[PDB]
């Protein structure tokens, strides 16, 4: 029985197509059928603005975009050699982590839902509601949105942003522990997914699934410890790891990250003192919208920014970053031109698929479902 | 060569190299205002300025370097702290006073201004620091703003830099002083007190200023620099053949610009080349027309093909004519004439044709006109091929072909001085009138109409010439590499141009010669010229015909079938035609020209809303269907085939073709047709009173035939009824009116008169 | 500023006798497609004169592609509605009432009138 | 002060008065520009009188005999200025307060400038 | 790659297309619709290029109900294309300047933008 | 009958289908999440069929690839026949930012579209209005700008084939 | 520490060494020694493949020694066995008209999809691979999309009464390559850079 499970049904999720080469009620070896999802982003690219691309940033893995948004902002800035001020870097945390907790909590839903039953989407819904109120009073957007900016962020933090973070800051450790109630104690959902789904550090390596589905079957690799980048050098942190990689262990350890990306939240939002938000430098930064009917230079760079943009030496450049997805970074090939003469994106996604014709073999059927929600893709990050 | 290192790099480069221009050849950049290409550098807007050595031994000022001269082994500093701090300094003293317009401004886009600011300007200066884009905290100069010079030109006095590229301009090039500076000090300021702006030159310091101050009126809040599509073509309004760029946007022509092309136009266009683009994009028809009830109705292509196959079922192959346009491409004319092979037939002729072929001559190349000792004119530069006056104004001053750098052409030419002495010994001029070129022409002479044959074969020596004409001769004499430009005059009229070819082959002399057709030398090259029997384009001859133009109506008047091609509808066929069919522009046109100095140029097709018309090669092939004849070329690239296998070289190739054969023809002299360099078809909204017509006749005969100064005279030519203000001339001949051949109709003498 | 290219300005000069803007020019066309736009609001960013600024209506939805492209006068501070709303609104009616309310309106919005919290 | 107030309206009033000779003499006035803390002002807030910053008086061809200009809300030593275009002519109002508008120690009046208007359309004015 | 048919005129150019297709079996081709405007089917012009992939074949904008009777022969069209048993229909929007410059260029450039650009689009459309 | 030809009893059963509008969601990229939160809210719709064969109505969230174009093709025909097609977000209605050889730059190409809903991502409760909309245009209440009274079903009006 | 110890190695054998002051560092191998130094270089302790990025260089304003070049992402694991948290660069310049590479993909598995990918976008086919099939662009897709003669393909954005853009028209932004609109560019628009 090669059985076909299609493009888009049956619940196979994020559009993807998948050849379970199955006789029975195991799986053989399922032959993965990608590409139905690809924009062509790495060519688009090459024909925006380097600010015109921060629109098309977050829209690639849009659950964690604001890892999108960081790593691109933070290579172009390197590559041009930009200042990013504190406050800044600090409101990037508080915002890369809250749609952290935002994936996250949009990733067990759809995991508890997809073999198991429907309750908790819900729950972990209203909590991800909570978090795109936070997002639409800031950016005023629910994702995409464009905020980051090459010098830092497109504007400052309304009043009101700061007493609702709190509130949901209260209730998640008490919230995240009800998702956690239900499921570490797991009723059916041990005798579910315990035993299914095996993954070996080594070929983990040899097949270079990096993306936080790694720590679950015990290798410690963080890229906001191993290659800190926005001050994450600076913040109290814990690391949550799995023992032998099955489903089970995956799907808690994501859990145990989303207080620990809460209490990053607190402890960033403890160290927040008003000041500037973006790289003044002209060049970098487009002028205050005052003086625009002041100062001729104020006026010429204006016109000039938002029409040509600018241009960044000659120079290739990449750094690396933290998805909820894994090690995510641009790969920015600069030729002194107003629009980049190429960006490759690192998709944690991508690579990280190599495993499931590994992972699913010779599990079950029902199970080839869970075993794909517990590894989660997102298939923008994947196609592209 | 003098060796040069500029910053880290090294460069061959020739003495007399502009400093700024050895910079450039280096790969590096320098501000750049006042300079400008074919320009004196004269160190004015001080932008340019870098550092130089020469033994290490630094000089103790900076160096404008556009107008320092290089010495051998000589170093160029341009990216030092104090140079860039420098360079921003000046920059800031230009927008010191400068208007507040970018999003308002026409200059849009691409303002050297705005991009050298943008390069260049606020140094890094030393973290964070919030820093100042302005520290004059003062008001800024105020004065006269969006005064229109001319319907065709826009004037902001607030803008102006002053560097000195528009009068600069003026007083170098065209050579008319009608723009300068007024008061001093910072009160400084462009203004004209000849008000018109009257040279046919003028709209090019549209192009030249660094900043907004002049802009193209014709093109005036239309789009944005970026937002244009941009058609870069040649312009086939005339046979100098100017690299032109169609700037259209959502199929509509805004606006015209000089695209440059240093072998042939430089930098430069005509007014009328450029501002004459308002009817292109205008007033035009997009839908085949038949004859039915007495009169017009609109219809299907189809519809008009079934008329077509019917109106030539009773049809042999000689009684038809086939005639092009002045404009016709190179496919145009090869497809037509490899028709008429198979086709067997004795007329077919093309609209600017002219009695001797524009081909008896040996064509001249531009910088030959550069490099030659003499130049002997006959005819008028200045209406019949318009940049040739601003080529003899790089002659006449000596200047000559420069040293072609890696940034191309130099952007300070250091061998071109500001306000230079001008020979009037290299030539000599003989007009119809006295022409607006015989203040630089010592040996000049008005004479009249067909008498250009009397001088040329003077020239040859066959008899005396007045005082003038045998200093012209004895200059042409002793002239070692002379060139020989000619009009209509001589061309319109078999003797004077034979005597010409024949002057112009004893002393091994190359000819420009200037049709009234604007493709004339290559459509003659494709072989379209009238034959045996001999109806020509003006000529009553054929049965059936096919036209590309408007002819006179006394040629239309007794034919069985006539179908016209044409852009835009004419009154002379909706009481003449049986059917009418649209026509692309040469705007919106794809195929070849080739050059009163015999370069193939390519007309790329603009966007512009051509409804749904088609090029000649399309429909003469359909025409061929109804007659029986299969057509050779249907398409660009297939007529790019046989165009290949024809042997017309690649494009900026010469193409050399010569021709020994005249058809003559009589020419009834009572009232001329002034060569004129506006376009009948070119009078449209600002272009609608400059594109006037015009009678000319000294005041005495125009007393004798009771002619005013101011008045719109109602004129009959063969060529139809034109009417034209009435302008006294002292400097035409008595017992003469000069109409405007605002055509291809141009250097023609006709019967007519004056109605009343 | 648009990364979709979603707008179209066909620009014009002001009359002396009565003007409509602050310079010698306004726009004379205004076009943004909304199926074309993606709502970043670099055009509101990129606007010199606070012009351009994104509003608060969300029901849009609507049956032609045609009618999405919308003008000038149906963008003005003065108006009320989104298109099929306006015209259910009129084919109706029945006045206009948007589902949404906000605490106040921004300083950009100035003139943009809303139903608002409570300040109501 | 807010002197610079009265200063505002009083650049209104001269304003006025250009286009007075204007209409009287039939010889053109022309608003030449708008000011740019007006246009450019975005949100931020606009009290003065006018938003017109540049004028002129034209003749039949266009070209101004005349000149007249008030300094932007937000520049240092505000003055406002006339001058007559080709004849090197530059004039410089003050305003002292309960008196009115000076020029330096001088009084400018309405009847000094249409007088100074006249001399100008007649000397200078083409057409 | 050979050019048939000529702009603006639907029945020849129908007439003529049914003359060159033949016997020839479409199971494996490409068909490419080229038209302006996405929204406006009503006034809309169709060209088409077809890919049979052992040689290609282009007809200009003669195609639509811009042209009189050319509707029906749009429909005959892709009719005909589907009795071959040709499949997989593409839509492909080009400016309007643009089509007659598309039609112009050599035959390996054209059929590359028009593969670039091309939609796949459900034969019904143009029934 | 497909619900007509009584004045009553084509009333009766068009508010039965309008207000009963069946979705079946064809999700493709960040739009479909952005209709997950449409699931919260509803109230004649968010039953599912999932399964194609049980529903009316077939919303298109995300963008469309050009090598996805042919299966959303079958899963429309593979639909029962009284059904209707919502359009989501700029990516679907039109190109949107993404204009380029990968993306349908209109998904009507394929799929008779019945209602369009910009937008990028819309958000939900836009997507209430256009399921009103098409509630309230199956009821055939529904007028375009023209003047026009618009058809319940759209895909009423294709050629099949 | 294994870092040190490929660049003291690379030194020797004549292999070139880029270096931008950002931080990130490359090592280009000719295509000969590229097999089997790679296969050392797993050999050497690497753990992780990151990355295989295809880099399409026609259009780039200097010249480099060949039109694509393909960069892949060597790494040790810091949280394994003995991890130094050593990453780097290798860079394979590759000819136009010889897209051949050896795969990788007995060394890691993570050979196999990318150089894939590297194969669908740009022309590169990878040797002794397991399986080189199109991944991404759709199955009858002519040609491979990324690689810069190929057109990005896009349609006018439209507008009512006849008003299109044509958005490669419209483009305020330049490229590299382009001019500008004036008559030449000069500084921060050749390029520019901020000193920290
Ligand atoms: S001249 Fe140049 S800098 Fe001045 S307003 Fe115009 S575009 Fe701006
Ligand atoms: S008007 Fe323009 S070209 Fe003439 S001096 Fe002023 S800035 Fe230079
Ligand atoms: S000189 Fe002749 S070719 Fe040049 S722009 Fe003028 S009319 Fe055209
Ligand atoms: S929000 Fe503005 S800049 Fe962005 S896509 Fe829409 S119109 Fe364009
Ligand atoms: S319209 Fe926006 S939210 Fe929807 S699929 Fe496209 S990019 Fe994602
Ligand atoms: S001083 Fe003007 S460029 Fe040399």
């Amino acid at each position: 029985m090669t059985l076909n499970v299609g493009p888009q049904h049956p619940s196979t999720h994020g559009v993807l197509r998948l050849m379970v080469t199955l006789s029975g009620e195991e799986v053989l070896e399922v032959v993965p059928h990608i590409g139905y999802l690809h924009t062509g982003f790495e060519k688009t690219m090459e024909h925006r603005t380097y600010l015109q691309n921060i629109t098309y940033t977050p829209r690639m893995d849009y659950l964690h975009s604001f890892a999108h948004d960081l790593a691109y902002a933070l290579a172009v800035e390197k590559l041009l050699g930009a200042v990013v001020p504190p406050r800044a870097e600090t409101i990037r945390v508080i915002l890369n982590e809250l749609s952290r907790l935002a994936s996250h909590l949009v990733f067990l839903g759809t995991g508890l839902l997809d073999l198991g039953a429907l309750t908790p989407f819900f729950y972990a819904f209203r909590e991800r509601e909570t978090i795109l109120d936070l997002f639409e009073w800031v950016t005023g957007q629910r994702f995409h949105h464009n905020y980051i900016r090459i010098g830092g962020v497109k504007e400052d933090l309304p009043e009101e942003f700061v007493p609702e973070l709190k509130k949901l800051l209260e209730v998640l450790p008490h919230r995240i522990d009800e998702y956690e109630a239900l499921f570490a104690e797991s009723p059916i959902f041990y005798e579910r997914a315990r035993g299914v789904g095996v993954i070996p550090p080594e070929v983990a390596i040899d097949l270079g699934l990096t993306g936080g589905s790694l720590r679950a079957s015990g290798v410690n690799y963080d890229v906001r410890k191993a290659y800190p980048y926005s001050g994450y050098e600076t913040y109290t942190f814990d690391v949550p790891l799995g023992e032998r990689g099955d489903v089970f262990d995956r799907m808690l350890v994501r859990i145990r990250e989303m207080r620990e990306s809460v209490k990053i939240i607190k402890q960033a939002l403890e160290r927040l003192e008003p000041g500037p938000v973006r790289d003044p430098n002209p060049q970098i930064t487009p002028p205050p919208r005052h003086l625009l009917e002041t100062s001729m230079e104020a006026v010429i760079y204006h016109f000039k920014h938002y029409t040509e943009g600018f241009h960044p030496p000659k120079g290739e450049v990449y750094v690396p970053t933290e998805s909820a997805r894994g090690e995510l970074g641009y790969y920015i090939v600069s030729d002194g031109g107003s629009m980049p003469y190429r960006v490759k994106v690192r998709a944690p996604s991508f690579v990280n698929l190599q495993s499931l014709p590994y992972a699913c073999k010779g599990e079950q059927v029902p199970d080839m479902v869970a075993i794909i929600a517990s590894l989660d893709p997102v298939m923008g990050d994947v196609d592209r | 060569m003098v060796r040069v290192k500029v910053n880290d790099r090294i460069v061959e480069v020739p003495p007399g190299t502009s400093v700024m221009d050895a910079v450039f050849h280096a790969g590096y950049d320098v501000p750049l205002f006042c300079s400008e290409k074919h320009l004196s550098p004269i160190g004015a807007c001080r932008m340019c300025l870098v550092r130089i050595g020469l033994p290490i031994q630094w000089q103790p000022k900076l160096a404008a370097s556009c107008v320092t001269a290089v010495a051998d082994g000589m170093v160029v500093d341009t990216l030092s702290d104090v140079v860039r701090e420098a360079q921003a300094g000046m920059v800031e003293f230009t927008l010191l006073n400068h208007p507040l317009d970018c999003p308002t401004c026409d200059k849009g886009g691409a303002c050297e201004l705005q991009d050298r600011t943008v390069e260049y300007g606020l140094y890094e200066k030393y973290p964070l620091e919030l820093p100042v884009y302005t520290r004059f905290e003062f008001t800024r100069r105020h004065v006269d703003k969006h005064h229109p010079l001319s319907p065709f030109v826009i004037l902001d006095r607030e803008r102006c830099i002053h560097c000195k590229r528009c009068v600069r301009y003026f007083e170098e090039v065209p050579g008319d002083e009608v723009l300068d500076f007024i008061e001093r000090g910072v009160h400084t300021f462009i203004g004209t007190m000849d008000f018109g702006l009257p040279s046919g030159f003028s709209g090019n310091i549209t192009d030249i200023c660094p900043v907004g101050a002049l802009l193209d009126l014709t093109a005036r809040f239309r789009a944005r620099n970026w937002e244009m599509e941009e058609t870069p073509t040649t312009c086939a309004l005339c046979p100098v053949g100017c690299g032109i760029t169609a700037d259209t946007r959502s199929g509509e022509l805004l606006r015209i610009r000089a695209r440059e092309v240093p072998e042939v136009n430089e930098i430069w266009i005509c007014d009328a080349g450029r501002f004459g683009h308002e009817w292109a994009d205008q007033n035009r028809l997009k839908t085949p027309l038949v004859r039915k009830e007495g009169r017009l109705v609109e219809a299907t292509w189809e519809e008009a093909f079934l008329a077509l196959k019917e109106g030539l079922k009773e049809a042999r192959g000689e009684e038809v004519g086939l005639y092009l346009a002045h404009d016709a491409t190179l496919e145009e004319g090869l497809l037509a004439s490899e028709l008429a092979k198979a086709l067997k037939t004795p007329h077919l002729d093309f609209q600017g044709r002219t009695a001797a072929p524009a081909s008896l001559f040996p064509p001249a190349s531009l910088e030959d006109l550069l490099q030659a000792d003499f130049a002997l004119v006959l005819g008028d530069p200045t209406e019949e091929a318009p940049i040739l006056h601003l080529r003899l104004s790089e002659f006449v001053r000596d200047l000559k072909p420069p040293h072609r750098y890696n940034h191309g052409t130099p952007f300070a030419d250091l061998q071109i001085k500001e306000r230079m002495p001008r020979r009037t010994d290299k030539m000599a001029l003989f007009a119809p009138y006295r022409a607006p070129l015989m203040k630089w022409a010592a040996i000049h002479e008005v004479h009249r109409p067909g008498e250009e044959r009397e001088i040329l074969l003077a020239l040859l020596g066959d008899k005396e010439g007045s005082e003038m004409v045998a200093k012209a001769k004895e200059a042409w004499e002793k002239a070692k590499n002379p060139v020989l430009i000619l009009g209509a005059g001589v061309l319109q009229d078999t003797v004077a141009a034979e005597r010409a070819r024949l002057l112009a082959e004893r002393k091994g002399a190359k000819v420009l010669a200037m049709t009234p057709a604007a493709n004339a030398r290559g459509l003659e090259a494709m072989g379209v010229l009238p034959g045996a029997k001999g109806a020509s384009w003006d000529e009553p001859g054929a049965l059936y015909a096919y036209y590309g133009f408007v002819p006179p109506e006394e040629a239309l008047k007794g034919k069985r079938f006539v179908v016209m091609h044409l852009s835009h509808l004419h009154p002379l066929a909706e009481r003449y035609a049986h059917v009418v069919l649209p026509a692309p522009t040469f705007y919106e046109k794809r195929g070849h020209l080739v050059n009163l100095e015999g370069r193939v140029l390519p007309l790329s097709p603009a966007p512009i809303e051509n409804g749904e018309a088609e090029g000649a090669l399309q429909v003469l092939a359909l025409l061929a269907e109804a007659l029986g004849v299969r057509p050779p070329f249907r398409l660009h690239l297939e007529a790019q085939k046989a165009l290949k296998a024809r042997k017309v070289p690649e494009a900026m190739g010469r193409l050399s073709f010569r021709l020994k054969e005249l058809r003559p023809k009589e020419r009834k002299g009572a009232f001329y047709l002034r060569p004129t360099m506006w376009k009948a078809h070119q009078a449209v909204g600002k272009a609608q009173e400059a594109a006037r017509a015009e009678l000319w006749a000294h005041p005495e005969t125009a007393r004798a035939e009771a002619l005013p100064e101011g008045a719109q005279v109602a004129v009959e030519t063969p060529f139809g009824r034109v009417e034209a203000r009435v302008v006294h001339r002292e400097d035409v001949p008595k017992g003469h009116l000069y109409l405007s051949a605002l055509g291809p109709a141009a250097g023609l003498r006709v019967e007519g008169r004056v109605l009343v | 500023a648009c990364p979709a290219y979603a707008i179209y300005v066909e620009p014009a000069e002001n009359d002396p006798e009565n003007p409509v803007s602050a310079g010698e020019r306004y726009a004379k066309v205004y076009e943004i497609n909304m199926l074309r736009c993606i709502f970043c609001g670099l055009c509101e960013e990129a606007c010199p004169t606070g012009a351009i600024v994104l509003g608060y209506d969300f029901e849009m939805a609507d049956y032609e592609y045609s009618d999405l492209v919308y003008g000038k006068e149906d963008m003005l501070v003065d108006v009320v509605g989104t298109k099929p709303q306006r015209r259910e609104a009129k084919r109706t009616g029945k006045p206009v009432k948007v589902g949404y309310v906000v605490p106040y309106v921004r300083p950009e919005l100035e003139g943009f009138k809303a139903p608002t919290e409570g300040g109501k | 002060a807010s002197s610079e107030r009265e200063l505002y309206e009083a650049w209104v009033e001269l304003l006025s008065w250009m286009r007075e000779y204007a209409q009287a003499k039939g010889v053109r006035f022309e608003k030449e520009a708008d000011f740019p803390d007006f246009i450019y002002r975005m949100e931020r807030p606009y009290d003065l009188p006018t938003t017109i910053m540049t004028a002129s008086l034209s003749d039949g061809l266009g070209e101004p005999f005349l000149l007249a200009d008030v300094s932007p809300r937000h520049a240092k030593l505000k003055r406002i200025g006339l001058r007559l275009p080709r004849a090197h002519i530059h004039l410089h109002a003050h305003y002292e307060p309960g008196k009115g508008l000076v020029t330096g120690k001088i009084p400018l009046t309405k009847e000094r400038f249409f007088a100074l208007a006249d001399r100008a359309r007649e000397a200078l004015a083409f057409a | 790659m050979v050019r048939v048919g000529m702009r603006a005129a639907p029945r020849v150019s129908l007439e003529a297309l049914k003359a060159a297709l033949g016997g020839l079996k479409l199971s494996e081709a490409k068909v490419y619709l080229i038209t302006d405007w996405q929204d406006k089917r009503d006034q809309a012009r169709y060209a088409l290029l077809l890919h049979t992939g052992k040689k290609d074949l282009l007809v200009p904008d003669a195609f639509g109900p811009a042209f009189p009777g050319g509707e029906e022969a749009l429909s005959e069209l892709v009719g005909l294309l589907l009795a071959q048993g040709a499949r997989r229909f593409y839509e492909a929007v080009v400016s309007p300047g643009e089509m007659t410059a598309l039609l112009d260029l050599p035959p390996e450039e054209l059929l590359k933008r028009v593969m670039a650009i091309a939609n796949p689009t459900d034969p019904g459309i143009y029934l | 009958r497909e619900g007509i030809l009584f004045t009553t009893l084509e009333k009766l059963v068009a508010w039965g289908r309008s207000n009963s509008l069946w979705p079946a969601t064809f999700g493709l990229a960040c739009c479909a999440i952005e209709m997950m939160a449409s699931t919260d809210a509803r109230n004649d719709l968010a039953r599912f069929g999932a399964s194609p064969r049980q529903a009316d109505v077939m919303i298109v969230a995300g963008r469309l690839s050009k090598k996805m174009a042919p299966v959303m093709r079958r899963v429309w025909e593979q639909m029962p026949d009284p059904k209707w097609v919502i359009s989501m977000g700029a990516c679907a209605s039109s190109g949107g930012m993404f204009n380029n050889y990968a993306i349908v730059q209109n998904v009507d190409s394929v799929v008779p579209v019945d209602v369009y809903v910009p937008g990028c991502p819309p958000r939900p409760e836009a997507l209430i209005y256009a399921v009103m909309q098409l509630q309230k245009k199956v009821r055939g209440q529904a007028y375009n700008e023209r003047g026009e009274r618009l058809p319940p079903v759209a895909a009423w009006k294709r050629t099949r084939g | 520490m294994r870092l040190e110890r490929v660049l003291e190695e690379a030194r020797a054998k004549g292999y070139p060494i880029e270096d931008n002051g950002l931080g990130n560092l490359w090592v280009v191998l000719p295509r000969e020694r590229f097999k089997e130094e790679m296969a050392h270089y797993k050999a050497m302790g690497f753990n992780f493949l990151a990355d295989i990025v295809g880099l399409d260089y026609l259009t780039y304003p200097d010249p480099r020694p060949e039109r694509f070049a393909v960069v892949y992402e060597l790494v040790s694991l810091p949280g394994w066995k003995d991890g130094d948290g050593s990453r780097f660069f290798v860079r394979v310049y590759v000819p136009e008209e010889d897209p051949r590479l050896p795969t990788v993909t007995d060394l890691w598995g993570s050979a196999n999809f990318l150089e894939r990918e590297v194969y669908d976008l740009f022309g590169i086919v990878f040797e002794g691979h397991p399986d080189l099939r199109k991944i991404l662009t759709p199955e009858d897709l002519e040609g491979h999309p990324l690689r810069k003669d190929y057109p990005l393909g896009e349609t006018p954005t439209l507008f009512r009464e006849g008003r299109y853009i044509i958005p490669a028209e419209f483009r305020a932004a330049l490229t590299g390559k382009d001019p500008g609109l004036t008559f030449y560019k000069g500084g921060s628009r050749k390029g520019y850079r901020s000193l920290w």
